[PDB]
């Protein structure tokens, strides 16, 4: 999740919690919010892609 | 909470890092602070003064152009016409949308 576009080769480090609404996020993603960041699944019994 | 740049002269070499700042209200130097956290990037190198400066920030570098001469005037700045040479051009990548200035003091207040 992220607010807008990356301009060429800048880079984006800050693990704040980023609101998807007009309600306040705080540390806790209670009110309609995520954490910014989500990790892979990568597993070898997957097919391509 | 995001990433900071910084250049500070010791009067021996040039330090430039790119490290995750937390500063204070007003910073300086006693004739001495710089935080560290989760760095990239750093660097080391080498009134009748001017010195002139010139940055830029495009596309994911940091441009930097210098001139200096010997000014002899009072207090304003001169008519005539002299172009400025590049110095470097860091590849730091952040986003720069202030700045401020860090002078040498004596009064050690860290805020
Ligand atoms: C670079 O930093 C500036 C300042 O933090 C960001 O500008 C903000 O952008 C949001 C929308 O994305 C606005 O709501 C704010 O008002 C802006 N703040 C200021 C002070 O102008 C800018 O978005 C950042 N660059 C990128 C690519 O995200
Ligand atoms: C800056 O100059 C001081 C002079 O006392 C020196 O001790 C120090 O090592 C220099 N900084 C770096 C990063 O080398
Ligand atoms: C920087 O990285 C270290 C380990 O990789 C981590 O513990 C720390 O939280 C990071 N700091 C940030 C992302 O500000």
């Amino acid at each position: 999740f992220r607010k807008s576009n990356l301009k060429p080769f800048e880079r984006d480090i800050s693990t704040e919690i980023y609101q998807a609404g007009s309600t306040p996020c705080n540390g806790v993603e209670g009110f309609n919010c995520y954490f910014p960041l989500q990790s892979y699944g990568f597993q070898p019994t997957n097919g391509v892609g | 909470k995001t990433q900071s740049l910084l250049i500070v002269n010791n009067a021996t070499n040039v330090v430039i890092k790119v490290c995750e700042f937390q500063f204070c209200n007003d910073p300086f130097l006693g004739v001495v602070y710089s935080s560290a956290n989760n760095c990239t990037f750093e660097y080391v190198s080498q009134f009748k003064n001017l010195r002139e400066f010139v940055f830029k920030n495009i596309d994911g570098y940091f441009k930097i152009y210098s001139k200096h001469t010997p000014i002899n005037l009072v207090r304003d700045l001169p008519q005539g016409f002299s172009a400025l040479e590049p110095l470097v051009d860091l590849p730091i990548g952040i986003n720069i949308t202030r700045f401020q200035t860090l002078l040498a003091l004596h009064r050690s207040y860290l805020t």
